[PDB]
């Protein structure tokens, strides 16, 4: 049965204004496995973005792991944008600036 | 206590399309990949090749060169067989392998789920499917459990060749599996006190909203979330009456701080 993507997006360190940093997106709990992760900025796909290979939980559900380098500001906005099977439209979640 | 598994997963999308891609883990760190794309299975450590020998690992590595091109066929096989009553795609997934523990003994396994759902183990000297499998699996495990080579090759893969393969991981990847990572934690936010903490290694690790001397029982932990440089974020979060914050702090206890926790304190 198909099941729908879950996504966190959180900051490897401290995240300090103009600092440089690393941000996350971790995409959980979805089936089957083919599915297209974008990272954001400002709302536009940033071309770097590294992912971990696929892999699944004990449950079965599979998992990635995107991350990118970042510097956050105050004029800037970072999203991660999925895009899967289980979902007609791509789910966007912002990063709440404090993870 | 480590449990070393072998993830396979293999995506059949129709006739001509299939590909299977596999990662192997010693408990939370990654080992080795085998991406379709690859003849060969690729080390992500310097240590993937525990103790064998290259000749021993080419012997081995064979045997799976051998697994993955005879099990492909298998699948698209069962499939026509079965036309038209198993629509494509289909996905399995198997993990396989081992968990060591003291002295030296250990347990393993070897599952497989077809999409999504655990159907088919090994367990002693044959395949079985597990109660609530489709029935039309009977017949093709009965099959397999008819070929007694087969049936030995993974007898001794699962009770031999993995806990020996693992004791050798073990000792030459030490330095690595004993790494300590320190964490680093910071605080944002009627309301919610959140507690951030990351970069710590091994996992466990013990996070708490105090006041002074009293660990605050409201205090909720996070999921653990991994980090893209093998090391851990955890979030811990207190609901606090908007006015009442004064004197709280979060407290990190891990293993590489000694006993030197980090106390944060917020409003400060
Ligand atoms: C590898 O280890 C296997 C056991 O380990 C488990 O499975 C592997 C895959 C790993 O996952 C591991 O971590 C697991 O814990 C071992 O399997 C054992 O194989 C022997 C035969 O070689 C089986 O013995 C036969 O047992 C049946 C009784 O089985 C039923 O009852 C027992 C409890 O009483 C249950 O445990 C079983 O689940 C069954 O419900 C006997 O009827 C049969 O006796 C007949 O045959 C013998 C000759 O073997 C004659 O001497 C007798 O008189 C009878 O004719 C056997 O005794 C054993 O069931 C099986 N264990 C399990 C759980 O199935 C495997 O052999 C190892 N292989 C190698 C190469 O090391
Ligand atoms: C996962 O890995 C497995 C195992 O490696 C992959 O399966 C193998 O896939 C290869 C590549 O497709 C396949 O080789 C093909 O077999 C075809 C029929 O069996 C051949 O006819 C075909 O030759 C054509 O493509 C070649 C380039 O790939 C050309 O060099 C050759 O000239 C042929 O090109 C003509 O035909 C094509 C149509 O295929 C046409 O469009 C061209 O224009 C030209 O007319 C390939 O040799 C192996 O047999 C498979 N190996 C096995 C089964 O053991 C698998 O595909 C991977 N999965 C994914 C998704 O990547
Ligand atoms: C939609 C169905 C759900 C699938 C669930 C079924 C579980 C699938 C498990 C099938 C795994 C074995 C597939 C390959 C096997 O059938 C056989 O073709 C090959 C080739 O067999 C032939 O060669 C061997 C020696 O190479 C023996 O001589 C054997 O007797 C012979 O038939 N055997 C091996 O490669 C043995 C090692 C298997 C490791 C499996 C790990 C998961
Ligand atoms: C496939 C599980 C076998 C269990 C233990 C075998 C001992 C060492 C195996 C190391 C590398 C395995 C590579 C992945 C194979 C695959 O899933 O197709
Ligand atoms: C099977 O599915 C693949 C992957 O989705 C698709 O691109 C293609 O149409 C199919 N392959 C063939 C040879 O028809």
């Amino acid at each position: 049965i198909q099941k729908t993507p879950q996504i966190q997006v959180y900051s490897r360190h401290p995240p300090e204004n103009g600092k440089p940093n690393i941000l996350n997106c971790y995409v959980t709990q979805f089936h089957p496995p083919h599915i297209e992760i974008q990272m954001l900025k400002n709302g536009k796909k940033i071309p770097k973005v590294e992912m971990s290979d696929m892999s699944f939980s004990k449950d079965w559900s599979f998992y990635i792991l995107a991350h990118t380098e970042f510097t956050p500001t105050e004029t800037d906005t970072y999203a991660c944008r999925v895009k899967h099977a289980s979902m007609a439209e791509p789910k966007t979640v912002y990063w709440d600036r404090d993870m | 206590n480590y449990t070393f598994r072998c993830l396979q997963m293999s995506s059949f999308a129709n006739r001509s399309w299939s590909r299977t891609d596999s990662v192997v883990w010693l408990g939370d760190l990654q080992t080795h990949r085998w991406s379709n794309d690859s003849a060969t299975i690729s080390f992500t450590k310097p240590w993937s090749q525990g103790k064998l020998s290259n000749q021993q690992w080419e012997k081995l590595q064979h045997m799976f060169q051998v697994y993955r091109v005879s099990f492909t066929r298998d699948i698209q096989e069962l499939v026509k067989m079965m036309s038209p009553k198993e629509d494509y795609p289909i996905e399995i997934q198997l993990s396989a392998g081992c968990e060591m523990y003291p002295g030296n003994a250990s347990e393993s396994f070897l599952h497989v789920a077809f999409q999504g759902k655990y159907v088919v183990r090994f367990w002693g000297t044959s395949w079985q499917t597990v109660p609530g499998a489709p029935s039309w699996l009977d017949l093709p495990i009965k099959v397999l459990n008819a070929d007694q080579g087969t049936s030995a090759t993974v007898q001794m893969l699962l009770n031999d060749t993995c806990p020996l393969f693992v004791r050798g991981l073990l000792e030459a990847g030490k330095s690595d599996l004993e790494k300590q990572e320190k964490p680093v934690a910071w605080l944002s936010s009627h309301r919610q006190l959140v507690c951030h903490v990351s970069g710590f290694y091994p996992k466990p690790v013990w996070v708490m909203w105090m006041r002074g001397d009293q660990e605050q029982q409201g205090t909720h932990r996070g999921d653990f979330l991994p980090n893209a440089d093998e090391t851990w974020y955890l979030q811990a979060t207190l609901d606090v009456e908007a006015g009442e914050e004064a004197g709280l702090a979060c407290r990190v206890k891990h293993s590489s701080l000694g006993g030197q926790d980090i106390i944060l304190y917020w409003g400060s």
